[PDB]
Formats: structure tokens, C-alpha cells, sequence
């Protein structure tokens, strides 16, 4: 398996920022800081004095309204009545239809004001849109807000479960894409597993995931971002701390690996290995072990499956010696 | 050398070549056309030469 | 020959920032990142209770219009079906023949206010102007939108 | 990297004002990008010929 460790961020998974949709004096805070919220749990209380005023006056001209249909249904039934015989003209009952008809429309049209007045009204008093935890109240009773401000009053996170941001260079990214378009790299089943490491470096016990991989392209660093979701259970995760995480990008299936005690390197950084051919002698082969996985040396370049490698008493051994093979686990 | 407050790094590597080399390339000696390095060595003062 | 080689920066054949035109609270999220959508999917959904108020009083303007009109085209069809044989007089029955195109005219009016209020409305389901792949959401649910941020 | 993208482009004018901090004239271009192997607001070094 292929792993690289990145930077990232953490975030909450649903953070909302309470603001006030209206524009008053708040009267009373009716939360207390640090406490799981329920969603629509009224949260503060602006002072209702001119919509109460706004919510009168449409209730009064409903009422009028109201009025007007009533008395034309009951002149509409006293006249389809006296229909029946002939004793009034058709006119006269066409109008009065179209009058009462027109009494309905305005008491609907009056109903929607008065709508529009009780959503107002109820703005009022703050509601929060989502449920988890809230924090600190940034205004207290007597501070005046506005419609749609833009200093929120406070602010509801849930913490189960949680984002990770993580950075990639774009470079690393294309590459991969290349290596995984080309077989020389594997892919299993769906999204990638994703581990993460702390500050003090404990592995976290449970494992996230990463998905949607985003395209976009930073300007000044010249790298993407990538999302990962982590449960959270227990709240050892806090947003917006510093975290490392290790992505899994595939499984190489023609991994060469090489203990480490084997290989010599001169200073310069080139890496030689002692091999001891068919004829029981030993050659010195370059090879390019540019990474290092564990305790051995994943070699690119340089050596094939089957080569017969020294790892021990390289002290006692110089090239071109005649040598016997013998085979340790 | 560019890190932003997300994360994003830019490092050395990424912009340049890190190599270990020598501190002018001015001069080139051959000894019978390999590549060479020489020593001076001065006898001191009131020593024996042989 | 002759070459130039040259810096340069990549971009989006077509790029659109989706910014709400109504005013309100984010309630759902219709789409999930990094894939692929078509044009005129719903992407969020901002609370419809204004607007839907507003609607239904531009019906109802609409319906009194209408019941308006109906009782004038009656009138008109009675006055025209008597004028065959000269017993009233051609000014009562220009009289209403204005009076229905009148009538009909605020017909058209209430009709015209009605289409607004719907366009309103449907702009409440925020829908992505073209196809192509997007991103992350930079607000999530719950968060206050303003018309033309 | 250094790799050559395999698919050439095309190019067409659109800005002929020269800029006032770099002294510099932005020419446009067309690649056809059908793999998505190129994203946007990269950097990429344009040859004309």
C-alpha cells in the first residue's frame, strides 16, 4: 500500500450562524451557553412592539373583509332563493354571484397580509435553525441588531460527525491520476480510507473517509483540497485544531522492498547493493532506493524479482570473492 | 518558504535542486585523463627531508 | 522556425458563482459535491413562506379580476343578443363593450402581477444556471442568505 | 513536469491593453481538455509558434 501524509484543518459537519431577521432592542436571552440545543428552540427575543402593531392592523382589515364577503353570501342565498320562480331577474343574481365572488378574492387577499404579518411577527422570536451545541451569546439583553447584520449573536455546531480539510499539491495529484490511469497503481471498492495523526501523534482509533475531491486550483501555494468525514463519538476532535492525515492511493502490486542493512550509500546520495550471481561471487549493482517504508528500502529501478541480495557481513566480504549462500528469514 | 493558515506549504524542494557539490567550478584536473585531487606538502623548517 | 515559450494560467471555459436572489434561510442542500450536474437541478431550498404569501394574494387579485370579467362578458353577450332587433340603444351597448375591454385589461394586469410573484417564488429553489462540475458548499444549512450577496 | 500534453490548441485574441505593474500583454488560447487532466487556474508554459 501507498500512503502519503498531508496537512489539513478540522470543521464541523452543520455550523450555523444565528442572526436576526428583524431589527430592535433584544429584551431576554432565553438559553444558557454550552448546552445542546433542539432545532426551533426560541432562542432570544427582539422587542415585538411595531410588528404587534403591523399584526393589528391586518387583523383588523381581515376582519373588514370578512364582513363584506358575509354580508354578500347572505344577500347571494336571498336572492338564489327567490330564483326559483322567476320572481327576480337572471341579472340581477349574476351580479350578486360575482359579488360575493369578489368579497371571497379580497378576504384571500387579506388572509395573505395577514400571513406575511404573523411570519414577521414570529421572527421575532429567534428560532435556531439547526440542532447541536451552542457557544457564547456575542450580544447580551439591551444591544440593539439589525435585519440581516452581519455580526451573528451566536452559533450552533454539531460535532458528530466531522470534516477534515486537507491539503494536496497539484502536482502529487496529477501524477497519481497518470499512475492510476496506467494499471500501475490499484484501486479497491469506493472512497479511500484516510488515518489521521495528531499533535501529540496518537493514531486515531477510528477511521474516515475521504471523499469529493475538489478541482480547483490555489493561486499562491498551487495546490487542491480534499475533504475527508471522521466520526466523532467521543469529542476528542475539536473544528478548526491542526491535524495530519495518511491517504491510502492504491496498491502497488510490483513493490520491491530491500532491508536496509544491505544497501550502501555514498555520500553524494547514490545507493549500491552487494548481489552474489549463480557463479557463488559478489558483484556491486547500483540501484535508486529513493523511499523508505519501515525498516526497508522500496527500490524503483536497478533490480528484478529473483536477485540473490547480501544483507549480512558486508564487512568480511569485498567484491569479486568467491562466496557461499546462505539463506536467512 | 509560503505556508498559508489552511495548510497550503510551499517548500525548498518544490522551487529548486538541493545536490552536494564543490564551492567553484573553475578548475578541472586530469591525471592521464581521470578525474584527480592533489596534496602540496612543504617540508618544515629544521626537518629531516629522506 | 520561430517559437515563444511563455507562462500562463488556466481556466474555466464557463464559470458561474451561484448567489441566491431571494432573501431567507437555507433549509436543505439537493446536490452532494464533486460530481457532475445538469442544468436547472435545484441545488438548495430557501424557506418559500413570504413569497408563497405573496402567491396566494396575487391569486386571489387574479380570481376577483376574473369574476370581474365574467360578469361583464355576460352583460355583453345579453346586450349583443338583444341589439338584433333595435331595442336598445347603441350607446348602452358601447357602454359595455368598454366596460369588458376594460375588464379584460385588468384581467391581463393581474395576470401579468401573478407571473411575477411566481418567478419569485421559483427562484426561492436556487437552480445552477449551467452543467458542469461543482464544489464544495461554502454555507451550509441553516445559514442566512440576502437577495444579491 | 516537463511532459508534453498530447492534444494541441488553438489561438485567439482578447486583450490588446497593456498592463500598468507588469508591462505585459495577456494572449488567449483554446485546448480541448477531454480527460480532465488539466484544471483550472494551473500553470503551464505556452509555446507559439
Amino acid at each position: 500500500q501507498i500512503t502519503t501524509e498531508l496537512p489539513g484543518r478540522t470543521s464541523a459537519y452543520r455550523i450555523a450562524e444565528v442572526r436576526p431577521q428583524v431589527s430592535g432592542i433584544i429584551l431576554k436571552r432565553n438559553f444558557k451557553e454550552g448546552s445542546d440545543i433542539e432545532a426551533g428552540v426560541s432562542l432570544y427575543q427582539i422587542d415585538p412592539a411595531t410588528y404587534q402593531a403591523t399584526y393589528d392592523s391586518a387583523k383588523g382589515d381581515l376582519a373588514k373583509a370578512q364582513a363584506a364577503a358575509n354580508i354578500a353570501q347572505l344577500t347571494v342565498n336571498r336572492y338564489q332563493k327567490l330564483l326559483g320562480t322567476q320572481y327576480i331577474s337572471k341579472q340581477e343574481y349574476d351580479q350578486a354571484l360575482a359579488d360575493a365572488q369578489q368579497a371571497n378574492a379580497a378576504v384571500t387577499a387579506a388572509k395573505a397580509a395577514v400571513e406575511t404579518a404573523r411570519i414577521n411577527l414570529a421572527y421575532t422570536k429567534v428560532t435556531s435553525p439547526i440542532s447541536g451545541r451552542i457557544g457564547k451569546s456575542n450580544v447580551t439583553e439591551g444591544a440593539l441588531v439589525q435585519n440581516g447584520q452581519a455580526t451573528a449573536l451566536a452559533t450552533v455546531q454539531q460535532l458528530d460527525p466531522i470534516y477534515v480539510d486537507v491539503t494536496q499539491s497539484s502536482n502529487d495529484f496529477l501524477r497519481l491520476k497518470q499512475e492510476l490511469a496506467n494499471g500501475t497503481l490499484k484501486q479497491e471498492n469506493g472512497k479511500a480510507k484516510v488515518s489521521l495523526i495528531t499533535s501529540d501523534g496518537i493514531k486515531f482509533p477510528q477511521d474516515g473517509t475521504l471523499e469529493f475531491s475538489d478541482v480547483t486550483v490555489d493561486q499562491t501555494t498551487g495546490s487542491i483540497t480534499l475533504r475527508a468525514i471522521f466520526p466523532n463519538p467521543d469529542h476528542t476532535l475539536l473544528p478548526g485544531m491542526f491535524v495530519r492525515a495518511r491517504l491510502e492511493e492504491g496498491l502497488n502490486p510490483n513493490a520491491i522492498l530491500v532491508p536496509q542493512q544491505g544497501v550502501t550509500r555514498t555520500p553524494r546520495g547514490d545507493a549500491t547493493v552487494l548481489v552474489v550471481g549463480a557463479d557463488d561471487k559478489v558483484e556491486t549493482r547500483p540501484i535508486v532506493a529513493s523511499q523508505a517504508i519501515g525498516d526497508k528500502w522500496l527500490v524503483t529501478e536497478g533490480l528484478k524479482a529473483g536477485d540473490r541480495v547480501v544483507i549480512s557481513g558486508l564487512q568480511k566480504v569485498r567484491p569479486g570473492v568467491q562466496v557461499k549462500a546462505q539463506e536467512v528469514t | 518558504l509560503k505556508v498559508n493558515q489552511d495548510g497550503s506549504r510551499v517548500l525548498l524542494r518544490d522551487v529548486a535542486k538541493i545536490e552536494l557539490g564543490g564551492e567553484n567550478y573553475d578548475i578541472i584536473a586530469e591525471f592521464n585523463g581521470q578525474p584527480a585531487s592533489g596534496l602540496g606538502i612543504k617540508l618544515a623548517t629544521g626537518a629531516n627531508a629522506l
